[PDB]
């Protein structure tokens, strides 16, 4: 048993003052999927086939896992952030029998949502070796997702997912009605990257005469995963010098610790 | 790990590539020795003997003069010998045209590496796959000397030294005999030393070599076959077990 | 079960017989003991220190000692998820004890381990996501499940290592997953000086030495082909039979390891 | 199931209710249709019934949404073969996945095919990597096999949809089949409003008309762009929660949507 | 319970 | 995090680090080369090397580590003995036709400038030059000489370009340990045996042989008589100086 | 089951094995008198046709200890998850039947490098070839048991595990040189006849670019080829004949020649 | 593989030079050196890195005529190429037109420089940043160069490793050095607090520091040495 042992995450949640940044992805994503939850009765009365679902792809460290957990608490929508492992593991009698369980539950409590992981394990676009090792889990998942609309259900069960690779997948969920709306997690610009840092870093001591803004453009090929974590060693620098804070110092040679450059520093330059 | 197809390049160790593989060419090359005594210089090679259709009429000749007091030796590949040969007699002769006065030794050997200099320096360009030495006397002196030049531009002054196919046993060999305690006089031990020098390479064939010798007073002397044929056999004399 | 017997009981090594990676220490013990060992002066800026950090580095460079030099130091239960027992067949069986293992840790305090060259099961990125069934995914997907989505734990402290590190994941570079990526690499002059000394405590040499002669004369080298100087330099004396090691000896025992001259010089 | 829909030969959406071509559409209501009624002609000529098509152009033409359409007026099971999907590193089962279907495909009764994107089948091999094009063409050559052998079927019809045509000059596979090759349009500024009837009805939304539509519709000529746009646009009435469109917002979402539809 | 599996034992495979 | 090992083969590529490569390899061929030692006191300057015995018949003044380039100056080559000469020829050819254009003796503060304006020509020139050379090449001198403008002083000039006026030099396959301990025996007040001394002591210490009047080498400056090198006779004097001192 | 007195050539070589193995069973004291333990590990490169599987059953002969059997491919096995588990079956053994030696042979099938493949097989060895690491140098000490490994090439073969901690002396074999094929004639011609022709320092000669395996070969070849002349006894020109077959398809210097 | 940055001819995939923006972290492997600028009286100072505790140190502050100078901050022989390049232009203004050579006018070419090394297959970009000052018949001023290109005339920057830890005193304290004119002896006391922030335990020896000033009735000029143990 699982269904019983996972359980919604809508009590503790980020409040979603600690993103930063995505302006419009968010903005897209409310007036597709939440502002729906809410006028059910326009996409049924006015007429028309409501976004039943959506995605989100883009490369790691990037604002997936988190993102999708605070909507929810923003909005009082029950769910479960699933995962595509547990299902796939070595136990083959229940990667079916929970996703029934999935949407009936989520189907009661509603208004609510549900999100899965990254589908690196149950994409599983391959026709190899053996398909039916997994081919019961997706078609559930399909027949399940078909319970969500179709007859004018207004079931207001809604569905995401996240996931770095959006080619390996089966090319039988971008289909028309299932879902039509893959959202791209874009790298960022530098005035998107310096919220970024300083939110990781309001909890830590700091003074109050840093300019951030040259520390976003020392950083490119970085973002949220590349970034807080030099918002963490310049604290752990702080420490074997000595400080009580953190200097603008501290955090450049946290760039130069990413990868760990050591320079000679004094190669006849000058 | 690419850093040795090219001369223009270093790699971490801080050593190009490109010449010291020339010493591996070298190495796959002929003997040619060479030693001064007090007052006589001599030079070796370990001429072959192919085939019976090289006319005996002209035997090959590694050694080539450039001057009445200068002579020359080598071993690699010959095609690029050729060249620097010619770019050495060439050399000298315009220096008893401009100043009324032959050449010191040092400032040829100067000369021939100060184009093995460039020729792997500026790319564009492959090196002289050869290793070869120089070998005379002075005008107005009897003093001896032989320099030795290699690939990279470097000018030595051995006493006696070889190149190429098991140079390693002999220049190991001569420093178990040959010694500034007591130098040669004359020519008949120079050789006597030098012709059993060859003996690690020559396994018992006397087609298989030629000889030359130096004099004061601008000339020179080479040598016959059956003036060494003797000398096959007082080095075998001694070796009577 | 097995994961019980696996358990490292006090090796004898210091931090006294290690030499030029007298800071790279001050990396790997800042985050080991310290916040098992003095959390207030982080807790005096109330901050998460990291967990999962890592090592990387050529081979025989001096890592797994120091991850048993950890061990007695600590007094604290050292535990070794060592190859050969992670990839059993009879899927299940395999990756159960995994799950196993850290429950073993998710009960027990002032608990670390060690997971001896993960370039086993970490390494073996999907290749290209092929192979309907791959029994490695889902076992590294795990871990990361144990330790990426949501905390798994608050005190445990995790090292890594690799000879090779490009093959894993790029999943595990990432906080959570993993922090720091140490780096180990070849000494300096002043290192190798440091780690002649203790590999010749032993050896019955006398003195008239100056090993500033042989750093000068051996170029980059790992801190393994500096004790098979040790063994060969005693030896020679042996076959020479003598009582006692020269200075010279080491200069014909260095020329074989490393192991026709740059006469252009 | 395992692979595709197949549709049940009955799942009945309209070929008409749609803003597409007579012209085309009858085109194929030939060469389908024409036998499977009427086999009383083509057998007192004895000439077999054709063999495939191919219906070239890029997206917006709605190139597989009459497929499985007419297919559903006869009533075919109609699937898939991305080639894109169909290609495998390995030596071999690029070519045995061609042979599972041709076989699954007369393991029921009648089926059709909706290979797309197919130039991965059809490239000009400029790479010339001969333990790789070696094989494509194994592949390939397999196809050409295993598609018409023994089948002496008038059940089983083949379908190729190719954007890009002529891309693929290794073979052109001309002689024989391909019985037709249709000369795809891409949508008039006339079929616009033809389209826009189409997604507008099932709405109350007072009217929402205007021929400032077609030159709104201008160079985003694809149905992609008249289905998000009565999308979007019906995100706008309930942007303030009114009772039913203007035409306004949709002289402003063609406009404000077709940019995407235009640079990238 | 006799449910012994293949094991997953592995086998070559030919590359491109 | 793709390393160093692709931006290392071409002399005008920079990598992320911000630096060069090539360059930075260079200085480590003189590595591979022989010893090399300068220090200077008030009263004079001296030099100290190395000669790397390859066999015992090997006329060992054949080869040449120190040169009487002009009157009141010299050079120390350490690295590849070959590429010096393009140097010296070059250099030795400024304090000739500066006694031209100028009818005087020179200063080193230009020589060693000139030499190091000429070690870049493989790149942008000084003088808006071009390009002569693909290839950097390894030597690092010690230019020691007088003026009456400042006196005694010697220097370190790289290929790399710049250079510095070290008090006390030591470069070759002994900079680690030899300049090292020269920060504790340098003193402003030395004589000249205070000098010679020492540059026997710590060329014992930093090498593999047993000391020689051949296996060694070493000069010092005067204004008054040059370039004045020793002798095998002499300089096996002072050997035996140190011992019965050292004892 | 062979001995020394069998071989006469390898010394240079010879000397170290001894020096690992065959000496310190018997007096350790040496080493200890340093303050010195000897190598665990030696490793024997290629060049073959030259002796290296004749050496290691030579120690066989007379080591007083326990001695193994394994070729490189005897590890590797089928169902995907037991092959590495043999690795740490055989080592504890040895330990259990310590001092003990081991011999594994040609085990470039096994040491290559880490290909990172896509095939899902040539995995489970590299994992094989590291529990080997993680159990030979790994974590912690063995004991006295000593690995002999063999090869035939090495030069861009056996990546990582040829460093100290786990091996320390690389013996290498070579075709050998001139004076050593003197003496080793000696041994294979040591019970034929040799009727009065010997002439043996110019029968073999240098550019007989010929192996150290080879000769016995033109030792065999020649007595019957002189049987079936019905002299069972020998002559020189018996052996010439064979030289002249032997060598033929060797090598070929066509592109030799050039360095004048 | 942040690929496409093998040579300075290539564009990135997005319109960004890779070479050049690696150009620019030389610079801060480089030491630190400022400059300010009053309405009569500019000035610039720069701490030298030693090679050992014995060597000398580095000429960073050089001539180029004598109603401007420069200051430079990263690699150093690519400087010199500029250093007499400036002074040609400067000898060539002079000895042709006899006017005293306008400072904008020579940030105004070395742009035009920087970029013809930018465009071609060969050579390198000028890696290498610096400060220039300089009076004339307009009034005092300060350009930088960075590699790029960019100059940009300012009243005071500072460039070089740990820098940004002086900028916020120019920052700070913009509004009064500006308007100072005639005392230049307490000017030049500005920078020395603005360096002396931005310091890795320097201490500032005397030798360790360099200063050069110019103005209307002052020629360029080099402070260094135990002239310069005043300025501590
Ligand atoms: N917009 C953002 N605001 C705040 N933090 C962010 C943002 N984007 C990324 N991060 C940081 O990145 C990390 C979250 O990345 P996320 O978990 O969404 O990717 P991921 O799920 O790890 O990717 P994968 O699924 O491939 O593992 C957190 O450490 C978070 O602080
Ligand atoms: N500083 C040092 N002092 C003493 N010995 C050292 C030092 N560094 C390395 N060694 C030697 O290196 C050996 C261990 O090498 P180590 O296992 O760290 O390399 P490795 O990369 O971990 O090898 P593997 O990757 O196979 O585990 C020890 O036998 C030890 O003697
Ligand atoms: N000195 C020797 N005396 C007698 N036989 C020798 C000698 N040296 C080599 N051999 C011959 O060489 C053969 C062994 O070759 P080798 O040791 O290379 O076999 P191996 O170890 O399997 O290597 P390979 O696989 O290359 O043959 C033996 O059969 C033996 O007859
Ligand atoms: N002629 C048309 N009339 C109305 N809608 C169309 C038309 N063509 C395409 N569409 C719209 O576009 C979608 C089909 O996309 P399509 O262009 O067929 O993709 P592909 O070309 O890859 O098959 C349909 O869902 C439909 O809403």
């Amino acid at each position: 048993s699982r269904v019983k042992a996972m359980e919604v995450d809508e009590k503790p949640t980020e409040t979603y003052s600690d993103v930063g940044g995505l302006d419009k992805q968010i903005e897209e994503l409310v007036e597709a999927i939440v502002l729906p939850m809410k006028r059910a009765d326009k996409f049924k009365d006015m007429g028309i086939r409501a976004p039943k679902g959506a995605l989100m792809y883009g490369p790691p460290g990037t604002g997936k896992t988190l993102l999708a957990r605070a909507c929810a608490a923003q909005t009082n929508a029950t769910f479960l952030k699933l995962a595509a492992p547990q299902l796939v593991q070595m136990y083959i009698g229940e990667g079916a029998k929970l996703v029934r369980d999935a949407f009936a539950l989520a189907k009661e409590k509603a208004p609510t949502i549900i999100f899965i992981d990254e589908l690196d394990a149950i994409g599983t676009k391959r026709f190899d070796s053996e398909k039916s090792g997994d081919r019961e889990v997706q078609r559930t998942m399909l027949e399940l997702l078909n319970q969500l609309d179709g007859f004018s259900s207004d079931d207001r069960v809604k569905v995401l997912a996240a996931t770095n690779r959006v080619d390996v997948l089966d090319p039988a969920l971008l289909r028309s009605g299932r879902l039509d709306r893959k959202i791209e997690f874009p790298l960022p610009s530098e005035d998107s990257r310096a919220q970024i840092l300083q939110i990781h870093s309001r909890k830590m001591t700091t003074d109050d005469d840093i300019n951030w803004q040259e520390l976003a453009r020392s950083t490119d090929e970085f973002n949220g995963a590349q970034l807080k974590a030099v918002t963490v060693e310049a604290g752990m620098i702080a420490l074997r010098n000595g400080q009580s804070s953190v200097k603008h110092e501290d955090f450049v040679e946290g760039i130069s610790e990413v990868q760990a450059r050591k320079s000679k520093s004094v190669s006849f330059y000058a | 790990s690419g850093y040795d197809r090219a001369l223009s390049i270093f790699s971490p160790d801080g050593h190009i590539f490109q010449v010291e593989y020339a010493l591996e060419a070298v190495k796959r090359g002929t003997c040619a020795v060479g030693v001064k005594g007090k007052n006589c210089v001599v030079l070796g090679c370990e001429r072959r003997s192919t085939l019976k259709l090289q006319d005996t009429r002209i035997t090959p000749s590694k050694v080539s003069k450039i001057d009445s007091h200068v002579v020359l030796s080598f071993s690699g590949l010959n095609a690029d010998s050729r060249i620097l040969i010619e770019k050495a007699r060439v050399e000298a002769q315009s220096h008893r045209l401009t100043l009324e006065d032959p050449v010191t030794v040092e400032y040829l050997t100067r000369y021939v590496a100060g184009v093995q200099q460039r020729y792997t320096q500026s790319g564009g360009v492959r090196p002289f796959g050869v290793s070869t030495l120089i070998a005379g006397f002075d005008p107005r002196d009897d003093e001896p000397k032989l320099y030795q030049t290699e690939p990279s531009g470097i000018y030595s002054s051995w006493s006696a030294q070889t190149i190429g196919r098991n140079s390693k046993t002999v220049r190991e060999f001569l420093e178990k005999n040959y010694d500034r305690k007591e130098p040669p006089a004359t020519v008949e031990e120079c050789v006597k030393l030098t012709v059993r020098s060859l003996l690690e390479v020559v396994q018992t064939g006397a087609k298989n070599i030629e000889i030359t010798v130096v004099k004061p007073d601008s000339d020179i002397v080479a040598l016959s076959s059956e003036e060494i044929n003797q000398y096959v056999t007082q080095i075998e004399q001694e070796k009577q077990e | 079960s097995v994961t019980m017997m696996t358990v490292e009981e006090k090796p004898d090594v210091t931090y006294s017989d290690v030499g030029g990676c007298k800071d790279q220490i001050e990396k790997l013990r800042e985050v080991v003991e310290l916040p098992l060992l003095s959390p207030e002066r982080f807790a005096t800026l109330g901050i998460d220190p990291p967990k999962g950090i890592l090592l990387y580095g050529p081979p025989g460079t001096g890592k797994t000692l120091c991850a048993r030099a950890v061990a007695n130091r600590t007094d604290a239960t050292f535990i070794r998820v060592i190859g050969s027992e992670l990839v059993q067949k009879y899927v299940g069986e395999g990756a159960r004890m995994v799950r196993e293992l850290f429950e073993m840790a998710r009960t027990k305090k002032a608990c670390i381990i060690f997971f001896d060259e993960i370039d086993a099961v970490g390494g073996a990125r999907f290749d290209d996501g092929a192979g309907g069934d791959n029994e490695v995914q889902r076992t590294m997907l795990e871990l990361i499940t144990q330790l990426d989505g949501f905390d798994p734990r608050g005190n445990i402290k995790v090292m890594f290592a690799t000879n090779r590190p490009n093959t894993l994941d790029p999943a595990l570079l990432r906080p959570g997953r993993i922090d720091r990526k140490v780096e180990f690499s070849l000494p300096d002059l002043e290192g190798r000086a440091n780690i002649f000394r203790i590999h010749s405590k032993s050896m019955s040499v006398e003195r008239g030495i100056r090993w500033e002669l042989i750093s000068r004369l051996c170029p980059n080298s790992t801190g393994a082909e500096l004790r098979s100087v040790c063994t060969e330099a005693g030896m020679f004396a042996i076959r020479a039979r003598r009582k006692v090691a020269t200075e010279k000896d080491f200069l014909k025992a260095v020329d074989k390891v490393i192991s026709s001259r740059y006469m252009q010089y | 199931l395992v692979y595709n829909m197949t549709s049940f030969e009955q799942g009945e959406i309209t070929f008409d209710g749609i803003g597409g071509l007579t012209e085309q559409i009858r085109e194929l209501r030939e060469v389908i249709e024409l036998p499977l009624k009427n086999p009383e002609i083509f057998q007192r000529v004895g000439i077999k019934p054709p063999k495939g098509v191919l219906l070239y152009g890029p997206p917006g033409t709605g190139k597989t949404l009459l497929a499985k359409a007419v297919a559903a007026t006869i009533g075919a099971n109609f699937i898939f073969s991305p080639a894109s999907g169909i290609v495998d590193k390995y030596i071999g089962e690029s070519a045995r996945i061609i042979r599972e279907m041709f076989a699954y495909a007369k393991e029921h009764e009648p089926c059709i095919i909706f290979m797309d994107e197919v130039d991965a089948i059809g490239g000009r091999r400029f790479s010339e990597g001969t333990s790789a094009d070696r094989e494509i063409q194994r592949t390939l050559m397999e196809l050409l096999t295993q598609m018409d052998g023994f089948d002496n079927l008038g059940q089983t019809k083949i379908i190729m949809a190719t954007n890009r045509p002529d891309t693929l000059d290794p073979a052109l596979l001309r002689p024989g089949r391909l019985d037709r090759k249709v000369e795809i349009p891409l949508p008039n500024e006339a079929g616009r409003l033809e389209i826009f009837k189409i997604h507008t009805a099932k709405v109350k939304k007072t009217g929402e008309f205007d021929f400032e539509a077609a030159v709104k519709m201008s160079d985003g000529f694809n149905g992609a762009d008249i289905r998000n746009c009565a999308t979007e646009a019906g995100f706008f009435a309930i942007r303030d929660d009114r009772d039913h469109i203007n035409p306004d917002d949709l002289m402003k979402a063609v406009r404000k949507v077709a940019e995407v539809k235009k640079l990238e | 319970n006799n449910e012994n599996v293949s094991a997953r034992l592995g086998g070559a495979s030919i590359a491109v | 995090f793709l390393t160093r090992s692709e931006y290392d083969r071409g002399v005008s590529t920079f990598s992320p680090e911000g630096r060069l490569f090539q360059v930075e390899y260079s200085l480590e061929a003189i590595k591979l080369g022989s010893t090399a030692i300068g220090i200077a006191t008030k009263e004079g300057v001296v030099l100290g090397v190395e000669k790397r015995a390859t066999s015992p018949l090997l006329e060992s003044d054949s080869i040449e580590k120190i040169v009487e380039i002009d009157r009141h100056i010299g050079c120390a080559m350490s690295g590849l003995t070959a590429d010096a000469r393009s140097m010296i020829e070059h250099a030795r050819t400024a304090a000739v036709t500066h006694n031209l254009y100028y009818d005087e003796d020179i200063n080193v503060e230009s020589l060693t400038q000139s030499v190091c304006d000429l070690a870049l020509r493989f790149g942008e020139g000084a003088s808006g030059e071009e390009r002569l050379m693909s290839r950097p090449f390894g030597v690092a001198l010690l230019i020691a000489g007088h003026d009456a403008d400042d006196g005694y002083q010697l220097f370190h000039a790289e290929p790399s370009g710049t250079f510095y006026r070290y008090n006390a030099k030591a470069i070759g396959s002994g900079s680690e340990g030899a300049q090292a301990e020269l920060l504790n025996e340098w003193h402003s007040s030395l004589t000249l045996k205070e000098a010679e001394l020492l540059v026997l002591k710590i060329l014992k210490q930093v090498m593999e042989e047993k000391l020689d009047e051949n296996n060694a080498q070493l000069s010092c400056i005067t204004k008054q008589d040059g370039f004045k090198i020793y002798d095998n006779e002499k300089t096996a004097e002072l050997i035996k100086e140190l011992k019965e001192k050292e004892a | 089951t062979e001995s020394y007195s069998d071989i006469g050539g390898l010394e240079s070589q010879i000397q170290e094995i001894k020096e690992s193995v065959e000496l310190p069973l018997t007096h350790p004291e040496l080493y200890e008198e340093m303050g010195i333990k000897p190598p665990k590990g030696v490793i024997l490169y290629g060049a073959p046709g030259t002796g290296k599987t004749l050496l290691a059953k030579a120690v066989a002969n007379q080591t007083s200890a326990t001695f193994l059997r394994i070729v490189g491919s005897e590890l590797i096995q089928k169902y995907l998850g037991d092959g590495p588990r043999l690795c740490r079956q055989i080592f504890k053994v040895a330990g259990e039947n310590a001092p003990s030696i081991v011999f594994i042979d040609e085990i470039d099938a096994i040491g290559t490098k880490r290909y990172d493949s896509n095939s899902g097989g040539e995995r489970e060895i590299q994992r094989t070839m590291l529990e080997l690491l993680n159990q030979l140098d790994g974590f912690d000490d063995r004991g006295d048991v000593k690995v002999i490994m063999a090869t035939n090439k090495i030069e861009t073969l056996d990546p990582a595990l040829i460093r100290p901690g786990r091996i320390d002396r690389k013996i290498l074999f070579e075709n050998p040189d001139l004076s050593t094929k003197k003496k080793i004639l000696g041994i294979h011609t040591s019970k034929m006849n040799l009727s009065e022709d010997v002439n043996l320092e110019t029968l073999v000669t240098t550019k007989d670019d010929l192996s150290g395996a080879d000769i016995q070969a033109m030792c065999t070849e020649a007595g019957l080829l002189a049987l079936r002349e019905r002299r069972m006894q020998v002559t020189a020109e018996d052996f010439k004949q064979a030289k002249e077959r032997v060598m033929k398809n060797k090598v070929e210097e066509n592109l030799e020649g050039l360095y004048l | 593989r942040n690929n496409y940055d093998g040579d300075t001819v290539t564009f990135s995939p997005t319109g960004r030079l890779f070479q050049v923006e690696y150009a620019l972290e030389a610079i801060k492997q480089g030491s630190v050196t400022v400059g300010l600028r009053s309405n009569t009286h500019a000035v610039l100072v720069a701490l030298k890195r030693n090679a050992d505790e014995l060597s000398s140190y580095q000429k960073k502050i050089i001539k180029c005529d004598e109603h401007m100078g420069l200051s430079l901050a990263g690699l150093a022989p690519d400087a010199r190429v500029l250093s007499n390049y400036l002074r040609q232009q400067c000898n060539y203004s002079s000895l042709v037109f006899n006017r005293k050579l306008a400072v904008e006018r020579a940030g105004h070419l070395l742009c035009d420089k920087a970029q013809k090394n930018t465009q071609s297959y060969g050579g390198r970009p000028y890696g290498v940043g610096l400060l220039i000052i300089g009076y004339d018949k307009s009034g005092a001023h300060l350009l930088e160069f960075q590699p790029s290109g960019n100059v940009t005339e300012l009243y005071g920057t500072a460039i070089g490793a740990r820098s940004q830890g002086a900028k916020t005193y120019l920052e700070r304290t913009l509004d009064t050095f500006i308007k100072i004119d005639g005392n230049p002896d307490e000017l030049i006391k500005a920078g020395v607090e603005a360096i002396s922030q931005s310091l890795r335990d320097e201490s500032l020896t005397v030798d360790n520091l360099s200063i050069a000033i110019v103005g209307k009735d002052t020629p360029f000029t080099i402070y260094d040495g135990e002239a310069v143990a005043k300025y501590i």
